C-alpha cells in the first residue's frame, strides 16, 4: 500500500509505504469539460522523464529519494492549463504509461490556475 | 467399440480450421486456469530471478468439439493438440521457459461431451524479481508471476482464476533454504497497451529472508574483534610493542573479514545494511589505534594527562558502540 | 523377406494411435523396471542428482496381433511413433535428456499376441531435498517418482515386473559418488491425486551418506590445532608483554582465515548446521584467551599473587572445559 | 459466420507466392518499425556485450492480402506468419538471441482490410557491446543496436521508426542495479557492403555507473589505511618494535586489499583507473617505512637530524597525500 | 552424363526397405569402425569425465546397392542418409552428444559399385570417466569409450576394429594442457544384458598427470616455510618477542596457503595425497612453535637444560622432516 | 509477376540435388571470400576464441540456367534447400550457431548463366592451441580451417574469389580483444590427407600479441617492491632483535600473498611460464634475507665484529644479484 501527498509553481508529490513495487510515478490534469489527460512520468530511480507533446521543455519533472517526493517544476504557463492535477503510481509490469487505467494508488486532487 | 470412438474423433477435426478462436466475431472466450505449484528452485538476487515448476491448467469451452454417444471424458494422445486451437497465454516477467518432454512432451488433453477442454502443461519458468537489497540480510521481497494473452484483446479472450483463491495450490510445501514464503495473493486485472487492452492474471508471493544464520557467521565475528581492539585500554601505555601489535592486528583481521565475506555475499554493487555495518565497525578500530598515538605522544611529558585519557577510553569506545549498534537496529528493523 | 514387409504394413491399417489400448472396456496395465547404468554425481548447492537408467515398459495390445514366419518384430523408430505409447514422466525432474546419438536410443519389440516391449536411455536430474542440520555427518533419502501424466488410475495402472526390490538394478561399476557412499534402495507404488484426478505413482529412494573424512582434516583438525595453540600462551611468563599480546591476536587471525574458508565448502543455506556450531565454540575459547590475558596483565603489577592465580587456573579449566564440549559434540552426532 | 471467414483466409492464401516481395518490381516496400523495450537483464564487462528483451513490431503493407466485406481486423492464430511474407530482419551485433516459446511461440499476425500487416515479436538478444575501462569505476558507456536487412537492398526494401522519436517506448522500465539510463537516440541511415548496400536503423543507449559502492568498499579502506600508516611519525623513534609493526604490517594489510579486489570484481585484463589509485596508495605505505629505516640508521649518531625528519615526516605525508587525491580526482571527474 | 547418373540412384532407392538390414535372415552384416580423433578438450575431475571430438566412419556392405556401368564411387548428399538403413550405434558410457551442423550437418555418405557403404560423422561427446583421486596429484587415469549396438545381438550384427591397431589415428597429436596421453588401446568383445548379447567396441586412453605445476605452487612454499620455523632454534631463548613473531607468523602463513590452496583445485571431497602434505607440514610449524613453549617455561630455573633442547632441535626437526618425505615419497611414487 | 513464378517452378522440374553439378565430367569450382564483423574474445583456459564473419560462397550450375526480364534472381534463403550446396565445415571447429532472427541469415543470388552466390553469417568457435611458456610476453597464431567434409578434391576444390591477402578482410570496428592485439593476418591453401582421401583445405592465421602493461602493475611492481622491501632489513641496527625478526616474517607472509593472486591469473598449465620463474627467484631472495638476519644475528655475542662484516656486505651483494637478474630476465622475454 502506498499514499500519494500533494504539495505545492512548483507541485511536489510525496510517497510513503511500499514505494519500491510502484516505480513509476504520474502526472494527469482532468479538463472541466474532457476527461484525463496525461502530462508526464518520472522513474523513481533511474530519472528518466517523458513528457506529452503539449507540456514538452514547459515543464521538468525530476525527483529525490531522500525523502519520496516527486517535482513539477511548471515553466511558461498559459491560461488552457487549468485542470486539477493528480499524481498517481503505476506497477511494475502495469503496461502502458500514458493510460490513466493502469494506475493504482491516486493522489487527491489539486487545483492550479 | 473403438472404431465407433474413432470415427467419432475425426469427424470433428474434419474442417476444423486452428486459425479461429471459437465464437469468432462473436463474445470472447472465458478462459479459467489454476496452477499446483511443484516447486521453488532457487532464488538469486544476483540475477535477480528465480525457477518455478509448476502444472499449468487452462479451461475453455469449444462448440466445435462437442460430441454425442459417447459418455466418457476423451483423454486423447497428447499430440493431437497440434490440431486444435488453444490460448496463446505466455509469461509476460521469464527470462527463459520450457515444457518437459521426457519421455514423451508433458502435455495433456481432455476433451467433454458438451465440448469443453481441458489443457494442462508442466512448465519450468525462470521469471524475473526486482529486489530491494538495501535492508539486505534483513529484507523482504514480493516476486510476481504475470499471465497474459499475447494477441488477443478482451474485445477476443478473458481470463479468471477458475476456483477463486483456491486456483494456486502446494505453495504450503515449497521450502526455500535462504527465505520463507510468508503470503501469496490472486489479481485480476486488465492491462492497456497501444494496441489494445489485455486480460491480465497475477500471482505474487511475499518472501522474508532468514536472519538467524547470519547472525553467527557475518555479525558475530566483526562484533569479537572491535571488542577485542578494547583491549589496549587496559594495557600500560609504556608497553608500545603491545599495544601497537595488538591495534594492527585487529584492522588487518577486520580488512580479513571484509575482503572475504564479499566473495560469499551477492556480487550486485551497491550499498547494502551489512556493508553499513561492517563499515561502522572497521572505524571503530580504526579510531582505537588511532587513539594511542595521542596517548603515546604525550605520555613522556604529561603522564597525568595521558593517565586520564586511558581512563575515559575504557568507557567511551563500549558506550558508543552501543549507540551505533541502538541507531543501526532501529533504523534497519 | 518380402512377408515381413507385408506384415508391417497390415498392421497399421485401420489403427488409431490417439486411443489407448482397451479404451472404455478395460484398464491398460504397464510392467516397468529400470537398469540403473551410474549413479551420477549429488550436487548439494542445488539439491538435485543425476542418474542414467534404462528405462523399460511393457504392455498389451490386443490391435497390433498377427501370425507369421517369426513370433518377434522389431520395429523401427519410424515405427514406433505410429502407436500408442504411454506418457511416462518423472515427478521430481528438472530436466531431463533422451539421448539420440548416433540414432534414437530407443527400441520397440511386437510379439505375436500383441505384447510390446518398450525401452529407452535417459539422464535424469531429479530434485533431492535436503536437510543439512546435521552438516557434514548427515544422511539423506533422495527419491525418484514416475507415472502417467494424462491418464488417471482408472485408465492406466503401473506395476514392477517382478518383486518391487529386484524391479530396479545398479551396476556394479554404477557409482559416480564423490562424497556419498550408496548403500541401497527400496522400491515402492502408491497413488497421488491432484486437482485433475488420481494417478499412480511408482517411487524408489537412493539412501546416501555422507563421508566424513575430507571435513576432519581440512576443518576440524586445524580448528583443534588452532585452540589448543591459544591456551599454550596460559605458560610463557607473564613478564613478556609483547609475547603474549602478538602471540592471542594471531591466533584469532588464524581462526578467522579457517572460519571464512570452512564455511565456503557448505552450500548456501540459512539456519546452523553442525559445523557452524563447532566453528563458533572455538571461535570463543580463542576470543576468550586473549580476555584472560587481559586479566592477568591488569594484577601483575599491583596484586602479583592474583595474576599467578588466574594464569594457574586457567591451565587447568581451559583445557578441561573444551575437552568436554568435544566429548559432547562427537556423542551427539556420530551415535544418531 | 465462421464458415464464411474461413472461405476469406483460404482465398488470400490460395495462390500466394510467399517468395517474391510485396510490389515486386514497383517502387520499394516501407517497414515502419517501433520496439517496447522489457528489460535489460544485464550488462556483464567481461564478454562486453548486454541482454535485451523487447516486443519487437513490424509494420508494413502488402496488397495482396486485402480483403472486403469484412468489417473487422483478422487476428489469426500465430502459425499463420509460416504462410506469409515477413522482412528478413536481422540484428548486425547480435550474439545469441531466440523468440520465446511457452506456452505457445510469442508472436503476432494482424491483417486489415487495406492489406496492411502487423507482425510482432518478442525477441530476447544478447548484443555486443564495446566498452573503454580505462576510467573504471568512473566510466560512462554507450551500447547499441543495429537493425539492418540481410537480403534487399535499399532499392527493394526501406526502413523507417513509426512515430519518430516515439517509436521506442518503455525506456523507463529499465532498471539496473550498477548503471543508470541518461539518453537514448534513433538513427535511420545507409550501410554499404562489398555485396551491396542496405538501409540501417540504430538504437543507442548511454549509461553511467554508480560510484556508491566503489566508495565502502575500494576507496574508503584505502584512504584509512594510508592515514594509519602515518601513525608512525608520531611514536618515539626508539620504539623499533612499535614502529616496524606497525610498518609493514600496513604493507601486509595494504597487498590483501588490491590481490582480494582483483578476484571479486571483473577480470579486466589491461590498465584501469582504480589500479592506479591502489598502486598510489601502495608507494605511501611503503615511502612510510622507508623513512623509518632511514631514521632508525642515523638516530644514533645525529638525534638532532633523525629528530628534525620526524617533524618533516609529519606535514610532507598528509600534504603530499592531498595532492595526489587532487590530481586524481580531477583528472577522473 | 548427369541424366545416366540420376536414372541409376533412384533405381537403387525404389522399393528400398530402411526397416530392413542388409543380408536380412542371413549371416549377420559386419560393420567396420575407425576412428580419427581430433582433440580431447577437457578433462574435469569435478564431474569425472572428459570431452571428445572425432571423426568416426562405419563400414558395411549392403547388396541392394550394387551398382554397375559407373567406375566411380559415387558420393552422395549427406541428406540421403535419411532414406538408408544405418547401423544404431551408441555410445554406453557418453553424458553429452551432438553433431556439428554448420554450415551443413557434417554427414558423409559414399556409395561403392560392389555395395560398399561408407557413413561418416563429426561427434563430439563428454565420456563419463571414473576416476581414482587418492594419489592426486601423482595419479595416473584410465579413460575409456564404449561402442555398442542397441538393438541387435551377435546373430544379426557384429563390430570389428577396420585396420586392426591402426583404426584409430591422430591419439599422437593430442596435447592435453595438464596430462600426458601414454598409450591407447582397442578391445573387441560380447557384452550379455538383460534383454540379450550385444557386441562391443572399446576405446582406451591412459592419462599421467604432469607434476610440474605443482612443485612450484603447493609443494616448494610448504616445504621453505617449514624450513623457516626452524630458524627459531638458532636464536637465544631470552628473545621471547622474536621467538614467538617467528614460529606463530609461519603458523598463520601454513593456514593461508591451506585455504587459499583448495579453493583453486577442483572441489574433490576426500582424502588425497595433496592433503597429506599439507596437513604433514602443519604439524612440524606447530610442533616448532609449541617446542619454544616448553623451553620459555623452563629456562629460568634450568638455564643448562633449557640451552640443551634448543641444541637438539636443531638436529631432531631437520631429520625427522627428512624422513616424512623419504615415507611419503616412496609411498606414492 | 507471374512471370518470375513460372521461372522458379521451371527450374526445379526435373532437378536432383543429391549430385553435384558437373558429376562425373569436371570438377566443381568454389570461390570463398569471409568478411570478419568481429574477432571476438580469445579464452585462455579453453585454448579457443570467438569470431563472427560473412562467409560467402559462388561456384557454377549449368542446371539452374534461365532467360527473363531479369538476370539476378535475389531468391529467398527457402530456395536454397531445394538446391545442391557446399558441404563446407570447419576442421578446428569447436561449436559454431548459423543465426535463425528473425529469419535465417542466408541469401541465395542466381545469375542467368548459372553462376550462383550463397552467403551466410555464422559464430564461430576455433581451437587454438597455445604455447603459454613465454606467459605473459607471448604471441599465438590462432588458425581457421575449413572445406569440404565428404567430396575430395577430385570432386570439390576451393580458391580465395581474389589475390589470397585480399579474400579475408576485418572490419575497422571489429576487434573485441582485451588482452591481445591483433597484429595481422596470413592466408594460404594446402592439401590434407586423411583416413577417406584427400581434401583442399583453405587456411587463415590470426597472429596476437597479448598486453602486458596490466601485469606489470599487478604483479610484477609489487613483487619487486617486496623484494627491495625485504633488503631495507639490512641497515636496521642487530640489537634491534624483534623489530628485525618481525620485519623478515612479514615480508614472507607478504610474498605469499602475492604468490598467490598472480597464479589465480594464470590459465591452468603443467610447465612452468615465464610469471613463475619471476616469483619463484622473487620467493628465494625473501626467504634468504631472513636466514642472513639469522647467521647475523648467531655471532652478534661471541663474534661482534663479524656479524658487521656479514650485515655490510649483504647490503650490497643481495641488491647487485636482484639487480643483475632483472638485467638477465628482461633482456630474455622481452627479445623474444
Ligand atoms: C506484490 O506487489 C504487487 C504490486 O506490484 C501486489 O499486487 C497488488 O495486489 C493488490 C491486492 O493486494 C491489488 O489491488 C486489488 O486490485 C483489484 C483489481 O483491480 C482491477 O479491477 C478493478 C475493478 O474490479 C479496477 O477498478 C482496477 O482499476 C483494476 O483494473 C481490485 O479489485 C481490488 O479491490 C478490492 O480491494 C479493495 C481494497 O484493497 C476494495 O476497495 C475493493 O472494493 C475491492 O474489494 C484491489 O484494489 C493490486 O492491483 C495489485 N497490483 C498489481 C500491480 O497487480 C501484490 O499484492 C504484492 N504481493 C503481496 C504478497 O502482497
Ligand atoms: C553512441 O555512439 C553512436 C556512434 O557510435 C552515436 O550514434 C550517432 O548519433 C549521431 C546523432 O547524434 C548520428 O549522426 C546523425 O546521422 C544522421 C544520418 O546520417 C546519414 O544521412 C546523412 C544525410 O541525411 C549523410 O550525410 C550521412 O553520411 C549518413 O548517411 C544524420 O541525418 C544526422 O544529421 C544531424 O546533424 C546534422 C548536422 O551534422 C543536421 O544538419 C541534421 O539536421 C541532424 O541534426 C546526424 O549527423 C551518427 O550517425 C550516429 N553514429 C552512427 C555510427 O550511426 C550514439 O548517439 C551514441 N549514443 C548516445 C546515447 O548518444
Ligand atoms: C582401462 O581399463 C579397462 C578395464 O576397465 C581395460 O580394458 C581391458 O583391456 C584388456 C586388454 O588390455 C582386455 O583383456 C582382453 O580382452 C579380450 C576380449 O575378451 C573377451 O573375449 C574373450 C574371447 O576372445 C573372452 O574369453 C573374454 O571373457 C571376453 O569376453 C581378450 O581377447 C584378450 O585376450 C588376451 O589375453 C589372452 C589371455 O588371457 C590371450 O590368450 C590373448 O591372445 C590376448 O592376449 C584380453 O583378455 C579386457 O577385456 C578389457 N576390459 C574391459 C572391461 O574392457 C583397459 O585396457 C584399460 N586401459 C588401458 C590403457 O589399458
Ligand atoms: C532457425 O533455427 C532454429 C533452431 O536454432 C529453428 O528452430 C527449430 O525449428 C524446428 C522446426 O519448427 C523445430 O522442430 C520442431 O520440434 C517440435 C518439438 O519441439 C519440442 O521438442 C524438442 C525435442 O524433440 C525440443 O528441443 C523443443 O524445445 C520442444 O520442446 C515438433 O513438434 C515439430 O514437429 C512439427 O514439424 C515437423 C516438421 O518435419 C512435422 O514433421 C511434425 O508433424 C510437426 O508438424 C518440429 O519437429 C525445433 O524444435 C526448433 N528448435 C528448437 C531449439 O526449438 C528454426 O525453425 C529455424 N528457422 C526456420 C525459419 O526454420
Ligand atoms: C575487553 C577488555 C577487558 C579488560 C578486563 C579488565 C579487568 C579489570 C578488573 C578490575
Ligand atoms: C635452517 C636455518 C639455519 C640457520 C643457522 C644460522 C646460524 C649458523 C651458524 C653456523
Amino acid at each position: 500500500q502506498v499514499q500519494l501527498v500533494e504539495s505545492g509553481l512548483r507541485l511536489s508529490c510525496a510517497a510513503s509505504g511500499h514505494t519500491f513495487n510502484y516505480p513509476i510515478m504520474g502526472w494527469f490534469r482532468q479538463a472541466p469539460g474532457k476527461e484525463r489527460e496525461f502530462v508526464g512520468a518520472i522513474s523513481w530511480s533511474g530519472g528518466s522523464t517523458s513528457y506529452a507533446d503539449s507540456v514538452k521543455d514547459r515543464f521538468t519533472i525530476s525527483r529525490d529519494n531522500a525523502k519520496n517526493t516527486v517535482y513539477l517544476e511548471m515553466n511558461n504557463l498559459k491560461p488552457e492549463d487549468t485542470a486539477v492535477y493528480y499524481c498517481a503510481a503505476k506497477g511494475r509490469y502495469s503496461g502502458g504509461l500514458y493510460y490513466p487505467t493502469n494506475y493504482d494508488y491516486w493522489g487527491q486532487g489539486t487545483q492550479v490556475t | 467399440n473403438m472404431s465407433f470412438v474413432k470415427e467419432t474423433v475425426d469427424k470433428l477435426l474434419k474442417g476444423y480450421d486452428i486459425r479461429l478462436r471459437p465464437d469468432f466475431g462473436g463474445p470472447p472466450v472465458c478462459v479459467g486456469m489454476n496452477i499446483d505449484i511443484a516447486s521453488i528452485d532457487m532464488v538469486s538476487e544476483v540475477n535477480m530471478d528465480y525457477t518455478l515448476t509448476m502444472y499449468f491448467q487452462q479451461y475453455w469451452r469449444d462448440k466445435r468439439l462437442a460430441y454425442s454417444g459417447i459418455p466418457l471424458n476423451l483423454t486423447l494422445d497428447n499430440r493431437v493438440a497440434d490440431q486444435l486451437w488453444v490460448p496463446d497465454t505466455y509469461f509476460l516477467n521469464d527470462k527463459k521457459s520450457f515444457v518437459h518432454g521426457v519421455t514423451v512432451k508433458n502435455r495433456m488433453i481432455r476433451l467433454h461431451p458438451d465440448g469443453t477442454v481441458l489443457y494442462g502443461l508442466r512448465i519450468t519458468t525462470t521469471a524475473a524479481c526486482m529486489m530491494d537489497l538495501r535492508r539486505y540480510p534483513l529484507d523482504e521481497q514480493n516476486c510476481t508471476l504475470e499471465i497474459e494473452s499475447y494477441g488477443y484483446t478482451t474485445d477476443d479472450i478473458e481470463f479468471y482464476w477458475r476456483g477463486g483463491d483456491k486456483a494456486v495450490t502446494g505453495v504450503e510445501r515449497i521450502e526455500l533454504p535462504q527465505f520463507s514464503i510468508v503470503e501469496h495473493r490472486l489479481v485480476s486485472r486488465n492491462v492497456v497497451f497501444a494496441t489494445g487492452a489485455y486480460p491480465r492474471l497475477s500471482l505474487s508471493f511475499r518472501l522474508k529472508r532468514n536472519i538467524g544464520y547470519f547472525i553467527l557467521q557475518t555479525y558475530m565475528p566483526s562484533i569479537l574483534i572491535t571488542i577485542l581492539s578494547w583491549v589496549s585500554f587496559w594495557i600500560n601505555y609504556d608497553a608500545s610493542a603491545a599495544r601497537v601489535a595488538l591495534g594492527i592486528t585487529t584492522v588487518l583481521t577486520m580488512t580479513t573479514i571484509n575482503t572475504h565475506l564479499r566473495e560469499t555475499l551477492p556480487k550486485i554493487p551497491y550499498v547494502k545494511a551489512i556493508d553499513m555495518y561492517l563499515m561502522g565497525c572497521f572505524v571503530f578500530v580504526f579510531l582505537a589505534l588511532l587513539e594511542y598515538a595521542f596517548v603515546n605522544y604525550i605520555f613522556f611529558s604529561q603522564p597525568a594527562r595521558a593517565a586520564a585519557i586511558d581512563r575515559w577510553s575504557r568507557i567511551v569506545f563500549p558506550f558508543t558502540f552501543s549507540l551505533f549498534n541502538l541507531v543501526y537496529w532501529l533504523y534497519y528493523v | 523377406t518380402t512377408v515381413f514387409t507385408r506384415i508391417l504394413d497390415r498392421l497399421l491399417d485401420g489403427y488409431d494411435n490417439r486411443l489407448r489400448p482397451g479404451l472404455g472396456e478395460r484398464v491398460t496395465e504397464v510392467k516397468t523396471d529400470i537398469f540403473v547404468t551410474s549413479f551420477g554425481p549429488v550436487s548439494d548447492h542445488d539439491m538435485e542428482y543425476t542418474i542414467d537408467v534404462f528405462f523399460r515398459q511393457s504392455w498389451k495390445d490386443e490391435r497390433l496381433k498377427f501370425k507369421g514366419p517369426m513370433t518377434v518384430l522389431r520395429l523401427n523408430n519410424l515405427m514406433a511413433s505410429k502407436i500408442w505409447t504411454p506418457d511416462t514422466f518423472f515427478h521430481n525432474g528438472k530436466k531431463s535428456v533422451a539421448h539420440n546419438m548416433t540414432m534414437p536410443n530407443k527400441l520397440l519389440r511386437i510379439t505375436e499376441d500383441g505384447t510390446l516391449l518398450y525401452t529407452m536411455r535417459l539422464t535424469v536430474r531429479a530434485e533431492c531435498p535436503m536437510h543439512l542440520e546435521d552438516f557434514p555427518m548427515d544422511a539423506h533419502a533422495c527419491p525418484l517418482k514416475f507415472g502417467s501424466y494424462a491418464y488417471t488410475r482408472a485408465e492406466v495402472v503401473y506395476e514392477w515386473t517382478r518383486e518391487p526390490a529386484r524391479s530396479v538394478v545398479v551396476a556394479e561399476d554404477g557409482s559416480r559418488l564423490n562424497q556419498y557412499d550408496l548403500l541401497g534402495q527400496t522400491v515402492d507404488s502408491g497413488i497421488v491425486q491432484s486437482s485433475t484426478g488420481e494417478y499412480v505413482v511408482m517411487t524408489t529412494h537412493f539412501h546416501l551418506k555422507r563421508k566424513i573424512g575430507y571435513f576432519v582434516i581440512q576443518t576440524y583438525l586445524p580448528c583443534i590445532m588452532t585452540v589448543i595453540l591459544s591456551q599454550v600462551s596460559f605458560w610463557l611468563n607473564r613478564e613478556s608483554v609483547p609475547a603474549r599480546t602478538v602471540f592471542g591476536v594471531t591466533t584469532v587471525l588464524t581462526m578467522t582465515t579457517l572460519s571464512i574458508s570452512a564455511r565456503n565448502s557448505l552450500p548456501k543455506v540459512a539456519y546452523a548446521t553442525a559445523m557452524d556450531w563447532f566453528i563458533a565454540v572455538c571461535y570463543a575459547f580463542v576470543f576468550s584467551a586473549l580476555i584472560e590475558f587481559a586479566t592477568v596483565n591488569y594484577f601483575t603489577k599491583s596484586q602479583p599473587a592474583r595474576a599467578a592465580k588466574i594464569d594457574r587456573l586457567s591451565r587447568i579449566a581451559f583445557p578441561l572445559l573444551f575437552g568436554i564440549f568435544n566429548l559432547v559434540y562427537w556423542a551427539t552426532y556420530l551415535n544418531r
